């Protein structure tokens, strides 16, 4: 396997696959925003986004910790921490 | 920027006595076997002779390779 | 059995029995399509009696769900080539060679990489000035006797680094 | 004889005056060349024996035991620095002394002509080790260790004293060949039942078998690697080598009365390969698979077939270099970490690359690889077993499985998966500790090539 | 009020690098290190593993063995020149045997 | 030093007049150093 | 529909259907809750002992130490001999050992009956 990885592909890829959800915008859709509080989407669908997630970038993340990425930029943060996305 | 440092751990010790192992082996190795090369390719082995009559061999003379 | 609380929540119970049964469903349900018919359809069995008022009737629903959950599950799940089990795990476990090694090697291998540990160098001189006074205060300022959860603060008095930090920045890039 | 006995004494009074820092050189270079002294032996020829006085005479059993003993000492006298480097001038050369006196009495044992002799020797072998493995010990249990050695070793082996001064004054001189030339059967009264008890007892105390085999493990666990390696290979296969000398008299009543120690040395010999499956301590190991591969031993012993006494001489050299190695590994990771337990020490594959090769390598010698000398031994008491009776190749196989699932797994715990990364502590290997395992390990293999040196005297 | 003992915390781990970093298996003395090495590798393997390998490998034929098998060729070839049956049973002869009557 | 020595406890058994104390032997004081009994 | 999962002693009862997980008293929460401070105070005592950099060896883990030696030596203290202790000692030890000493008995027998007859196969059975 030979991938390269950047910050700026896993931003727009994840923004991308979270643009493309059907009840939501892409009018008012900033990298911070959070899904419960101004989107207004609620945490069942926030699992499913999660499941998207997962199921795209091929990868299981904890229900440890998805009670508790909420917001598109510290999701490109977590999976930048586990896939460890640096040269 | 495609490279990155590899971590391996501590690879001196082992190529030094692996080093050490075959020089001291191969130091009397080599040598003891241009010797018995030598011996057995210009000295001869033996032939199966009989006794002959009114003699005697000694506790060598019945063994068939020379350095035996 | 979790680092931050006790017991999960009710809600938290709710919501792994959606994601298992979601994924178990993934696994049963091949071609993606009438899988996502399927998943719409358990979409909407939980919103059907989601806005119920009790507590006792939510947990009644909740103990017959995993009732009939654990009767129509799936033997061999598609689980991801990096969970547990999966068909990876830890398949560069070879490799996660630990830093607190690297130190002792002989000096010319020390020579034939001068910037990387003069880097090293400069990272323990980091780690070895900012330890004692100002990690062990934080450490043994704000906790009780009992320190009851296991969250760790962060450092935002004045300066440096955060308390207890080596041994989960420096570890390995996982793909090594 | 007498040349290979007076350097040995000569190497002695070399440890006291030399000087400082030079004791080991001159004790190990001169230990090795009375190796070499030690292998020029090997002369023993067809109909008879060779004797070496109406003192000393050397059966062809004895020829690899020998140099095996005088191999053995340099090894062991290389071995035990790194925990004793640190200790005084003055207890260091006693210690390297008593290695060397121990090593007198071996090969006084091992060239026995006369059995009385043989068991002066025997408990003057014993003498020793109870001193080395008490001052030494490194543990709290070590008196409790060596109290047990030396009241099971002495309490069985006593009366084979009154039974051997019995047959020296009721039948003449006691010289092998006198005893044979000369031996008469003894028929199934019971005093000769009681005769037989005594000495065969006396060994079965030595080996161990079943009934009398925690004698061992607390005298490998509770020792330091010197008393462990020398105790395990040279006393236990010393033990058999004096059951096959004295086995020669009481021929017919030994068909009556050995089917229950077969039975006991068998069923043990499974109880033994089970127990050592689940054990932790990592050192107590190696210490239940000598007692289960002399259980074969003692097997092999009692059945009377040629085929069984070769294969019994070849597992008791095979098995006695396999077992001293795989100690030294274990001190080895000892000295690593302070742990003697074997769930703790984990990982080591990443960390320390070579020595990967040299636990893979000792665990396919103990896991009678094929071309080796183990699988020689144990198939060769196995074609003699099922020759004794056509349904005992069950346990046979059944202990074979056995071993190989609890030494692989002895392999795959310590040194198979994941550092334990709160270690950080463990250097790369030394060229001493390689030194050593090159040193057991060759000597395998070259006799592997040639095999026709360890075969005993039904060659 | 007690403590029953007085000796010294104990010990320190003898790190034996960080004083010989081109240091072989035991302690700190530069020279006799380096003896030590080369009289294992030297007197351990140069001249007693590879010479044992030469003198074990051929000598006096071991045990009578192919004596035995030269013995047994020329035997072989009488007996079967000769008319009788190789290895005739009995080894010792019936003329010099007596039995007990009954 | 790693290397195990016994205690003051493990010392402690020897002591007394005898080795074994049972439910008879209690009253064995041991001697005194000196050899002398006090008058 | 459901076949209502009895348990065994090798399938474990899975943490979804206790069912006692889902009528909860107080007292269970405070346990828990005492649980997690259990296990707080031991990863707090064992990432102080563990992030040292003046530390070298290992971190002595007294659990570990513990149950080695509960499991080596303090296995004969304490000990009595019961009824059970006696049964089961009696049973394992010399029963099996027994029963193949009868079995060798009876191979061994019908063996030198059968070559006293003579009616084995050796007609060569040269390797003895
Ligand atoms: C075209 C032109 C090229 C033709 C080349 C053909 C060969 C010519 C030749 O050398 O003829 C002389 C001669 C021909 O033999 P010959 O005179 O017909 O018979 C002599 C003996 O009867 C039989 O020899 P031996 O009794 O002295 O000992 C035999 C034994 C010898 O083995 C041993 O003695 C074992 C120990 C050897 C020393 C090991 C030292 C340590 C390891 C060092 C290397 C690492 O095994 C072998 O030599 C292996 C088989 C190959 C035989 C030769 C072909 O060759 C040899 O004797 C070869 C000796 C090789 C020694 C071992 C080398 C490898 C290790
Ligand atoms: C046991 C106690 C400890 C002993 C410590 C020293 C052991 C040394 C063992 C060396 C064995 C060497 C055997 C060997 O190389 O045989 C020649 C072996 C086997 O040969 P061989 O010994 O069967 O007979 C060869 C005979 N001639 C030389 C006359 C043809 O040779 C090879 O492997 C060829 C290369
Ligand atoms: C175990 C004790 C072994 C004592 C030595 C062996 C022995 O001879 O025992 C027989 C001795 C007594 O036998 P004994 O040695 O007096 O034999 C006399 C033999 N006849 C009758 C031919 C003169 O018994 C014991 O030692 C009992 C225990």
């Amino acid at each position: 396997d030979a991938p390269p990885l950047t910050l700026e592909g896993i931003k727009d890829r994840v923004l991308y696959v979270l643009k493309l959800y059907d009840k939501i915008d892409p009018e008012k859709l900033s990298v911070n925003s959070h899904f419960m509080k101004d989107l207004g989407l609620d945490s069942l669908d926030q699992v499913e986004i999660i499941m998207a997630m997962e199921d795209e970038f091929g990868f299981e993340i904890p229900d440890i910790d998805a009670e508790k990425l909420m917001c598109p930029q510290e999701i490109v943060d977590y999976i930048a921490d586990k896939k460890d996305v640096y040269e | 920027g495609k490279r990155l440092f590899i971590i391996k751990p501590s690879g001196f010790y082992d190529k030094r006595f692996l080093k050490l192992l075959r020089f001291y082996i191969l130091l009397t190795g080599i040598p003891v076997v241009i010797g018995i090369t030598l011996i057995n390719v210009f000295i001869g082995e033996a032939e199966l002779a009989e006794i002959p009559e009114g003699y005697v061999p000694e506790h060598w003379e019945y063994f068939k390779h020379p350095i035996s | 059995f979790l680092p931050s609380a006790a017991y999960l929540t009710h809600q938290q119970k709710v919501l792994q029995l959606y994601k298992r049964a979601l994924r178990h469903l993934e696994s049963r349900c091949v071609h993606r399509d009438k899988y996502r018919y399927f998943a719409c359809l358990l979409r909407a069995r939980f919103d059907e009696h989601k806005n119920e008022k009790d507590m006792v009737k939510a947990t009644q629903l909740l103990r017959e769900a995993e009732k009939e959950f654990w009767h129509g599950q799936h033997p061999q799940p598609y689980i991801f080539p990096e969970s547990p089990g999966g068909t990876s795990y830890e398949r560069y476990e070879c490799y996660k060679v630990p830093e607190w090694c690297l130190d002792d090697w002989h000096p010319s291998e020390k020579a034939m990489y001068p910037d990387y540990f003069a880097k090293r160098e400069q990272w323990k001189k980091l780690r070895r000035e900012s330890w004692e006074r100002e990690v062990k205060q934080l450490q043994e300022e704000t906790p009780v006797g009992g320190p009851r959860t296991e969250a760790l603060p962060p450092a935002r008095k004045q300066g440096d680094l955060p308390p207890l930090w080596w041994h989960i920045v420096t570890r390995p890039r996982e793909r090594p | 004889m007498l040349k290979y006995i007076i350097p040995t004494m000569m190497l002695m009074p070399l440890t006291w005056l030399s000087k400082n820092s030079m004791i080991w050189i001159n004790t190990t270079l001169h230990s090795l060349l009375i190796s070499l002294t030690s292998l020029l032996l090997l002369n023993q020829f067809g109909d008879n024996s060779l004797n070496f006085s109406l003192t000393f005479f050397s059966d062809s059993l004895s020829t690899p035991l020998l140099i095996l003993t005088m191999w053995l000492l340099p090894l062991m006298l290389m071995a035990s620095q790194h925990h004793l480097s640190k200790e005084n001038l003055a207890r260091k050369k006693l210690f390297i002394s008593m290695l060397i006196l121990l090593q007198l009495f071996l090969i006084m044992t091992f060239t026995a002509t006369e059995l009385i002799f043989f068991y002066i020797m025997f408990e003057a072998t014993l003498v020793p080790t109870l001193i080395i493995i008490t001052r030494w010990g490194n543990q709290t249990e070590r008196l409790n260790a060596g109290l047990y050695f030396l009241f099971y070793t002495l309490a069985g082996s006593l009366p084979l004293l009154v039974a051997l001064i019995y047959i020296q004054n009721t039948m003449g001189s006691l010289n092998f060949l006198i005893l044979q030339y000369w031996v008469q059967p003894m028929p199934n009264s019971w005093s000769n039942t009681f005769m037989w008890l005594a000495c065969m007892m006396a060994f079965m105390v030595k080996m161990p078998l079943y009934g009398l085999h925690l004698w061992l493990p607390k005298a490998h666990v509770e020792a330091p690697i010197a008393g462990s390696m020398v105790l395990a290979a040279i006393l236990l296969k010393l033990g058999g080598y004096g059951m096959m000398r004295i086995t020669l008299l009481l021929n017919p009543i030994t068909d009556f009365m050995a089917y229950p120690f077969i039975m006991l040395s068998l069923w043990g010999m499974i109880m033994t390969s089970s127990i050592c499956l689940r054990q932790t301590d990592l050192k107590s190991l190696i210490a239940y698979s000598s007692v289960s591969h002399m259980a074969l031993v003692i097997v092999a012993i009692l059945i009377q077939t040629p085929w069984s006494y070769m294969g019994a001489t070849a597992l008791m050299i095979a098995h006695g270099l396999t077992s001293s190695m795989l100690f030294c590994l274990a001190n080895s990771n000892y000295e690593r970490v302070h742990s003697r337990t074997m769930i703790l020490a984990r990982g080591l594959q990443t960390l320390l690359p070579l020595m990967a090769a040299w636990w893979l390598l000792a665990s396919l010698t103990n896991l009678a690889l094929p071309p080796s000398i183990n699988l020689i031994g144990e198939l060769f008491v196995v074609m003699s077993t099922f020759s004794w009776s056509n349904i005992t190749i069950i346990l046979m196989g059944l202990n074979m499985v056995i071993t190989a699932l609890y030494s692989l797994y002895m392999l795959i715990t310590t040194q198979r998966g994941k550092h334990t990364h709160h270690i950080n502590n463990i250097l790369p290997s030394f060229t001493r500790e390689n030194a050593l395992m090159s040193l057991h390990m060759l000597p395998l293999l070259l006799l592997s090539l040639n095999p026709k040196i360890i075969l005993g005297p039904l060659y | 009020p007690t403590l029953r003992w007085q000796e010294d915390p104990e010990p320190e781990d003898e790190n034996l690098y960080e004083k010989n970093p081109d240091s072989h298996g035991y302690d700190k003395d530069p020279a006799v290190d380096v003896w030590n090495m080369r009289v294992v590798f030297f007197f351990g393997f140069s001249i007693v593993l590879v010479l044992g390998s030469t003198f074990v490998a051929y000598l006096p034929d071991y045990r009578m063995q192919e004596w035995a098998r030269r013995e047994a060729e020329r035997l072989v070839k009488y007996r079967e020149a000769h008319g009788l049956p190789l290895m005739e049973s009995n080894c010792f002869d019936p003329s010099k045997i007596q039995l007990p009557e009954d | 030093a790693r290397q195990w020595q016994p205690d003051v406890e493990w010392a402690e058994q020897y002591g007394g007049a005898v080795m074994y104390p049972t439910k008879e032997t209690a009253h064995w004081k041991p001697p005194p150093w000196n050899d002398v009994d006090p008058p | 529909s459901f076949p209502k999962y009895e348990p065994s002693r090798l399938a474990s009862l899975p943490t979804t259907l206790d069912p006692a997980e889902y009528d909860i008293s107080s007292e269970t929460r405070k346990a828990q809750a005492e649980r997690l401070a259990i296990r707080s105070r031991l990863k707090r005592e064992y990432q102080l002992q563990y992030n040292d950099p003046s530390r070298r060896g290992v971190v002595e883990d007294p659990a570990l130490i513990r149950w080695t030696c509960a499991r080596s030596a303090n296995v004969y203290p304490n000990f009595r001999p019961n009824t059970k202790t006696s049964l089961l000692g009696a049973l394992f030890g010399i029963g099996p050992l027994i029963f193949w000493y009868y079995v060798f008995k009876t191979d061994r027998d019908r063996k030198e009956k059968l070559i006293q007859e003579g009616k084995l196969d050796r007609t060569f059975n040269i390797s003895y």
